[PDB]
RNA sequence: AGGAAUUCCCAGUAAGUGCGGGUCAUAAGCUUGCGUUGAUUAAGUCCCUGCCCUUUACACACCGCCCGUCGC
RNA sequence: GGAAACCAGAGUAUGGUUGUGAAACUUAAAGGAAUUGACGGAAGGGCACCACCAG
């Protein structure tokens, strides 16, 4: 439990789990190219 | 047809193909010093380009 | 009126259930005709009762309706008639979202923004379906940031539940200007799953038919059920060569909830489809795409 | 209801022997039909 | 040119001479 | 009792007040429902800032040709 | 006499196998099409708590 443990103590001890759900996406440039690149893609074949 | 092209002749490898006149070129010469060429065309126009950085 | 209304519904709800038992009663026809245009055995689950159906194939015409899909009875007037959308916040709204609805009335096109007093949740369902409002759209926000938004069509349409995650709005950006406002072109991208065809129907026909030449767009692309919304007008410099000005705000979603019903009936209407996050599988899974 | 139960396995084995039996008989069936094939557009 | 197919529909043209009430009688015998 | 600038808002609307829930997402000094009391001004023009379109169903009546450039 | 005789088959589904240079160079439509193409001005009709007016 917590009282038996030092304070911090598990910052270092590098422990192993798992997460429930996928975190959610970080936008950046590269995402930002490569979406406008498939709009222009559609613009000019005209693929409404 | 309308291109120059810049070639190296160590090996035969074309650098760059430029647009340069709207016309047939007429006659090129470079600069002594400098990788720097002169050419001329019919389009009534001279123009002059640096070779290294192709502009 | 309402008991025009309940009448309706009790149809709509009825077809849902014999859609099954027809794409059954149909699909087992073409085998038929297969068999009788092609020379070949019957197959022997239609060697009984094949006269039967060649009776209703030769009744068979283009002027019946054909089989009944839920999706066409919901959204029936979705091309011949221009939606009509009514966009409103929670109760007692921050000053930020304020402006969040202000811009979502200029994206989609004829919406209108009603401020939301102390209007019961049935009171605006009532009003909204006796002057042909078609759309419905309630958000929310936390800490001055929109978080939620709820999309419903008003005939007994569906209900869809989205959160949003990154919020970007043109009141930061300075100067940009006006906006073109005319009608957009819609851009799909991603959606491959049925339930990603189910999804995207519902983002679509929150527009109206677009011109030709309208230079608007919209882009809904979806990577790792998270959806992005995107608007852009283009020019065309020259041949081949497109220049893109990005416009409008910017946010992402992530549905996690359909219902059958309008969001007056959070206490009758079925679920189609929800998240479950607690599956032993659950963050290895993704369903709008395959 | 245990009684019930043991009912539903004697079934289970006799109709997985039902399907075997009958199996050697429909061959001999399906080639008749191939005959009404070919005298189906004559008469 | 395939005859199979051939031979149907030269036999649905055929049986629409005979009138459309002994079309129903033929095609049910057919099935 | 909160300057310069700047944001929002037309009827049970603005504003004040209390009482619940935590609902398979989001939410903890936050988030959402429910009710009570309930206003001032306005129902119209393109003057500024802009947006969407146009300038080729012959009742009566009314009206009677938008302009310019470069290419082929 | 006719076997307890006589003689000596289709459907789906899931997998496999197969069926002299265009760059080292070029965003000038590899250098287009056009009686069919590319732009600009003015005027008229509407509209907006992304504009005025009154609060
Ligand atoms: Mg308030
Ligand atoms: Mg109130
Ligand atoms: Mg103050
Ligand atoms: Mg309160």
């Amino acid at each position: 439990t917590a009282q038996k443990r030092p304070e911090n103590s598990l910052l270092e001890e590098t422990l192993h789990f798992d997460h429930a759900v996928r975190m959610a996406p970080v936008i950046t440039e590269e995402t930002t190219l490569q979406l406008e690149d498939i709009i222009k893609q559609r613009i000019r074949d005209q693929a409404w | 047809d309308r291109n120059v092209k810049i070639w190296g002749l160590d090996f035969g490898d074309c650098h760059k193909s430029l647009f340069a006149h709207d016309d047939s070129v007429m006659y090129l010469q470079f600069v002594p010093k400098s990788h720097l060429f002169f050419t001329a065309g019919k389009d009534h126009k001279i123009k002059q380009w640096d070779a290294d950085k192709f502009e | 009126m309402l008991r025009r209304e309940a009448r309706l519904r009790r149809e709509y709800l009825y077809r849902k259930a014999r859609e099954e038992a027809q794409r059954s009663a149909q699909e087992r026809k073409e085998r038929l005709r297969r068999a009788l245009e092609e020379n070949r055995l019957i197959p022997t689950e239609l060697r009984r009762e094949a006269l039967a159906l060649q009776g209703s194939l030769e009744f068979d015409d283009a002027g019946g309706e054909g089989v009944t899909s839920h999706v066409d009875d919901e959204y029936r007037w979705a091309g011949v008639e221009d939606p009509k959308v009514m966009i409103t916040t929670s109760r007692d709204p921050s000053s930020r979202l304020k402006m969040f609805a202000k811009e979502l009335k200029l994206v989609f096109p004829g919406a209108q923004r009603m401020n939301r007093g102390r209007h019961e949740v049935g009171a605006l369902v009532r009003a909204c379906k006796a002057n042909g409002v078609t759309d419905l759209l309630v958000v929310h926000e936390h800490r001055g940031t929109p978080v939620g938004l709820i999309v419903s069509h008003l005939p007994f349409g569906p209900t869809a539940y989205f959160t949003l995650c990154n919020v970007v709005m043109r009141h930061d950006i300075p100067d940009l200007g006006t906006m073109s406002e005319a009608k957009p072109h819609l851009i799909t991208h991603g959606f491959s799953s049925r339930l990603g065809k189910r999804v995207s129907d519902i983002l679509r026909y929150l527009f109206p038919v677009p011109k030709d030449d309208s230079h608007r767009v919209i882009t809904f692309a979806n990577q790792d059920d998270y959806i992005s919304f995107r608007h852009h007008v283009y020019k065309k410099t020259d041949h081949r060569n497109v220049e893109l000005t990005e416009v409008g705000p910017r946010f992402e979603l992530k549905l996690y909830m359909i219902r059958l019903g309008t969001l007056e009936q959070e206490a009758t209407a079925d679920v189609e489809w929800r998240w479950h996050p607690y599956t032993n599988t659950a963050r290895k899974r993704v369903f709008l795409s395959t | 209801k245990e009684h019930f139960r043991a009912k539903q396995k004697e079934e289970e084995e006799k109709l997985k022997r039902q399907k075997d039996l009958r199996k050697k008989l429909f061959r001999i069936q399906g080639q008749k039909e191939r005959r009404n094939q070919k005298s189906s557009l004559k008469g | 040119f395939n005859l199979e197919k051939a031979r149907l529909e030269v036999h649905r043209f055929g049986i629409t001479g005979y009138g459309k009430g002994k079309e129903r009688i033929l095609e049910q015998e057919r099935a």
